[PDB]
RNA sequence: GAAACUCUGAUGGAGGACCGUACGGGUUAUUGAUGUGCAAAUCAUUUUUCUGAUGUAGGUAAAGGUGCGAAAGACUCAUCG
RNA sequence: UAUUACAGAUCCUAAUUGAAGUAGCGAUUAUCCAGGCUUGUAUCCUGGGGGCUGAUGAGGAGUAGGGUUUCUGGACAACUUAAACAGAUCCAGAGUUAGUCGAUCCUAAUCUCAAUAAUGGGAGAAAGGGAGUACAGUUGAUAUUCUGUAACUGACAACAGUUCGCGGCAACGCAUACUAUUUUUCUCCGCCAAUCUUAUACCGUUGGUAGGGAUCUCUUUCCUACAUGACAGUACUAAUACCCAGGGAAACUGGUCAUCAGGCGAACUGCGGCGUUCUGCUGGCAAAACAUAGCUGUUAUGUCAAUGGCUAUUGGAUUGGUCCAUGAAGCGAAAAAUAGUUUACUGGUCACUCGUACCGAUAACCGCAUCAGGUCUUCUAGGUAAGUAGCCUAUGGCCAUUG
RNA sequence: AUCAUGACAGGUUAAUCUUUGAAUGCAAAUUGCGCUAAACUCGAUCGAGAAGCAUGGGUGUGACAGUACUACA
């Protein structure tokens, strides 16, 4: 046989990020002991993501390109801190929110940069705080042990809505994996002929073998549905 | 007649350093002229709309003009254009004066305690 | 050509002093006859590669 | 196909002259495929023995090494 | 800083070497040279390859004792370099070709 | 190559201690040009024939005259 | 026309729209010519596409049980299960 | 004593038959006649017919590649499917001139060392970025490189004369330093569509004068020519963008090809401000160049006047649309603010290094070759027509092809 | 050039020793881009050439860093 589509991604020569126009690493600036006013200078589109980022200045100026709630707007004064009310914009500890709303950009350890919670029209929802811990509910349905001195910013981020509209043609999911990265277009492993890959060969197309295999499975051999716990139509639970 | 000419310069291709324009010479012969290079000139931050009282050249050759013509006479004369200065003078006067008047309650507003 | 380097150009320079017929008084001296000169070429026929 | 029309465009060199072999540098991955340039110790393995004794000493002048020979047929004879 | 307790290379050489009479190794013999004499009152010389155009006008100066308006540096296909030197007005070119000959 | 207007600004840039010549020219309409030599640059001077003579004589004596 | 709105004509210039040029990109048919070829894959007539998932140049990245593959076991210097 | 005896191995190497003076001498417009040079030409040159290519041209020029194929002279043993005095062949000489065009300098994708007391250094583009040149003339071959004439840019020197901040309500104007820090701008950016307009080409209505072509008849005819570079200046005409002063808008007004704009201040008025384009008038500048006429190198006249484009290409302006697509960086340059130190501005010498000839497929590149194949780009005439189609023809180049 | 002031295709040793290469001032498909107390040599105080300047490790010499250890203040 020969190695496998989904082995040749790791040596990563043609399947690398489109890293050239992307303006900067989306995070929060570092700690540093209150209260620090920021003004918006602008806020910018950035490929490949589809939130938008928008440059603090917290004027020298130190920049930071955090990430965009919805309803910023330029020249709107963002507040990083503990003592900072409550607007969409500002930038809390998790000791100083209230439980049961929606927060963008959360960081997992103290002074990070930002972590859950970051594509567009997504937001942790708070539970409740048991003492140091806060414990939030991410996206998915998870729910996580946080400390409550590590910040995250208010409200939900911006740009919601963007899978709703479908792309009617194959050109515009070219020009959506420019930005991104190659893995496209997907050539199914059962039209491949056996060497390629574990589903192809035989006369008639079909899979034969099982398809859904265990964790224990090597390189070359996870192909198919991995650890599945169930298969088929989800229906209801 | 045959006014078809040569490229005097030896790039082949059409780059946007090598374009041409035909011109007629003292002798009758039509002949490449280069086309130097468009300039946008001092935009301005904020807004971002073109200031008056300069020309569009290249700021190397801007440093050979007269240092009259390089800039306007006006705090922020180059960078910032007439209304977005004004309002600058606005509202770091308000601040100010707002701060300072602030200054004064605190004086004022304590007094009262004495009395 | 043209652009070419320096060291380049000293090749092609001794490429073409080498290339002529074999002098007439070698023969004479050694009485060897029929001594080609071996850097001899035709720029069509045979090219350097280099 | 694959014959004389693809024969064409064949215009570009992949390999240059090499300061130290003088002869097949590569341009992209830099380095002398005859010699090894510029690795410091120079290319010769056992399976070319016939190819390497055209490369290696004797070949060449021997403006210093044939003057050594010499001292050590007086010194011995 | 740095000092040496002796010289290392002790023994200086013997003349210039790099000198003005090898800068300029001798006129060229062309029929476009004995028209750029005659004509524009521009001689031409074979040079050594790596003097300077700086180099050919005080070398030149120095041999002939006239100070040259311009030079002008071709490398010729038999990688020598070629040197045409325009004298000035008052000397003319026919009467310094005419003693070296 | 600049042109200058005034008769008595030509003076001054003739006595500077640059100018190597000035040419006298024939022109149309019966005018003439005197093409003021410089280093730099080529002041000329365009004039009707009422004042054509007096300009020759306003000229130094030391910068050379070439007629046409 | 009571209203909500919808009839006629112009304006406008959207679309992986259409016809159609080339020393452009492809290569359907004649199973034509050639098959001691002009050619170790060509020629003629016909045919397909022609603002795009387009073509193309230079530089640059990926190397042999590996690479790369809109997948034909295709391609990797006339060489490839 | 042995590298010891050959008819075979689709044996090895070297030479050679028949087939055979046979197959065949292709593809590319088309050749003909008189002269010149010769032992000898349909072929090499001249002149005159007849043709072809028919602005993506066997036209004029360049990347990549080739490397002397370029140029002049002499030569024909061979080669260029016959011939040859010819040739990209052979032989002997000769030829590539730059501060302004490129390389050099900067970084991109990307590659490679070093430090971690570090926060990087170096490489990487002859299509990106990038200060600065034009005309005319000249050679058997070089020219934006040489000569003449006119510019321009940078760096390093002193030195002479001016000058120690003012105008406008405002938009802004006019003669002003340097070091550092920070901030901003130019460099500077996708694709598509529309409108307006310089320059160049072309077609036009009005005439004209110079030469040449045509003529049995007709044609106040037909053809050629009617031109001004980089660079520098300052008039008022007249534009659109944006801003300023007054003005203070529904009976809504103004405006585009189209969308539209306006109390966050419209129409409208200023001999407003300013940027970019425009027309005219100059300098450069007729001294050059070109065409006629005449004299033996140079003297004459002349290159004029009016005014359209519904045509095209290019540069620019004013805008719109489109994206789950938002379309380089760096060196460098100027500005501003805040400190501190202050007088400034205008007006001789020098400019290193390396590339530079010619081809660019049509015989100069890759295909073993002077191969109907393949290989990136540039300037792009008239008529027919919707036309960068097909067909025909001036300028330019040709008869490539055995009889 | 000849009975020598000694011919030259003889043989050693020593000079001179171009651009390179371990290649070594930093690079390189580039004749690219640097740096220097004196002395040296032309050039008429101040330019140029000539000749220097690599990495690693050894011994010595010097300098800097430290809330590392310690004494005396």
């Amino acid at each position: 046989g020969h190695i496998v589509r989904a082995q040749r991604r790791g040596n990563g020569s043609v399947f690398q990020a489109h890293t050239h126009h992307r303006v900067g690493p989306a995070k929060f600036r570092a700690l540093d002991a209150s209260v620090i006013s920021g003004m918006v200078k602008e806020i910018i589109h950035d490929p490949g993501r589809g939130a938008p980022l928008a440059k603090l200045i917290y004027k020298g100026f130190d920049s930071a390109l955090v990430i965009a709630p919805e309803g910023i707007h330029t020249g709107q004064f963002i507040k990083c801190g503990a003592q900072a009310d409550l607007h969409i914009g500002n930038i809390l500890p998790l000791a100083q929110i209230p439980e049961g709303t929606e927060i963008c950009n959360v960081e997992h350890r103290p002074g990070d940069g930002g972590r859950y919670g970051r594509c567009s029209g997504d937001s942790c929802r708070v539970i409740g705080h048991t003492e140091n811990y806060t414990r939030i509910q991410l996206p998915s349905g998870r729910k996580a042990l946080v400390s409550n001195i590590c910040r995250a910013t208010l409200g939900i981020v911006a740009g919601g809505g963007r899978p709703e509209k479908p792309l009617l043609k194959a050109g515009n999911v070219h020009y959506k994996y420019k930005a991104k990265r190659h893995t496209w277009p997907v050539v199914c492993g059962i039209k491949m002929n056996p060497v390629d890959h574990r589903h192809g060969g035989g006369s008639h197309q079909h899979m034969g073998a099982p398809g859904t295999v265990a964790r224990s499975a090597r390189p070359g051999q996870k192909l198919g549905l991995i650890a599945s716990r169930r298969t088929g139509r989800r229906r209801g639970t | 007649v045959d006014n078809r000419y040569t490229l005097r310069r030896s790039l082949g291709f059409h780059t946007i350093r090598n374009r041409v324009a035909p011109v007629r010479t003292p002798g009758n012969k039509l002949v490449a002229h280069y086309i130097a290079k468009r300039q946008n000139g001092p935009h301005c931050a904020e807004t971002g709309k073109r200031i008056n009282g300069i020309k569009c050249v290249k700021t190397c050759e801007l440093r050979r003009m007269k240092k009259n013509q390089r800039t306007v006479s006006r705090p922020y004369g180059g960078v910032y254009c007439g209304s977005v200065v004004k309002d600058r003078i606005i509202n770091a006067f308000m601040e100010e004066e707002a701060r300072a008047a602030q200054e004064r309650k605190m004086a004022n507003e304590q007094k009262k305690k004495g009395k | 050509a043209a652009h070419k380097t320096l060291r380049t150009k000293r090749i092609l320079c001794k490429a073409m002093k080498v290339n002529r017929p074999m002098p007439q008084f070698i023969r004479q001296m050694t009485g060897v006859r029929h001594i080609r000169n071996p850097l001899t070429r035709h720029w069509r026929r045979r090219k350097m590669n280099i | 196909g694959a014959g004389t029309p693809s024969f064409g465009p064949r215009h570009n060199k992949t390999h240059t002259i090499c300061r130290r072999c003088g002869n097949c540098f590569h341009i992209q991955k830099s380095k002398c495929a005859k010699c090894g340039y510029p690795d410091a110790t120079m290319r010769h393995y056992d399976w070319e023995k016939k190819a390497h004794r055209k490369r290696a000493q004797g070949s060449g002048e021997m403006r210093h090494l044939k003057v050594t020979f010499a001292k050590l047929q007086r010194a011995y004879a | 800083p740095r000092r040496p307790a002796f010289e290392h290379k002790a023994v200086k050489p013997v003349s210039l070497k790099h000198n003005d009479y090898k800068i300029i190794r001798g006129p060229v013999t062309s029929d476009k040279s004995t028209v750029k004499i005659e004509n524009e009152n521009t001689m031409t010389f074979w040079v050594d390859i790596k003097a300077t155009k700086t180099e050919i006008a005080a070398a030149f100066n120095r041999l002939y004792k006239v100070k040259p308006v311009k030079v002008c540096t071709v490398i010729t296909s038999k990688f020598v370099k070629k040197a045409y030197i325009r004298l000035p007005a008052n000397v003319e070119a026919m009467n310094i070709a005419t003693e070296i000959g | 190559p600049k042109q200058v207007t005034t008769p008595k600004e030509f003076l001054a840039l003739a006595a500077r201690s640059d100018a190597k010549w000035v040419k006298v020219k024939k022109a149309s309409d019966d005018n003439t040009k005197f093409k003021l030599r410089t280093t730099k640059y080529l002041y000329t001077l365009s004039v009707k024939p009422k004042f054509v003579e007096l300009v020759q004589n306003s000229i130094p004596e030391s910068l050379e005259v070439i007629v046409l």
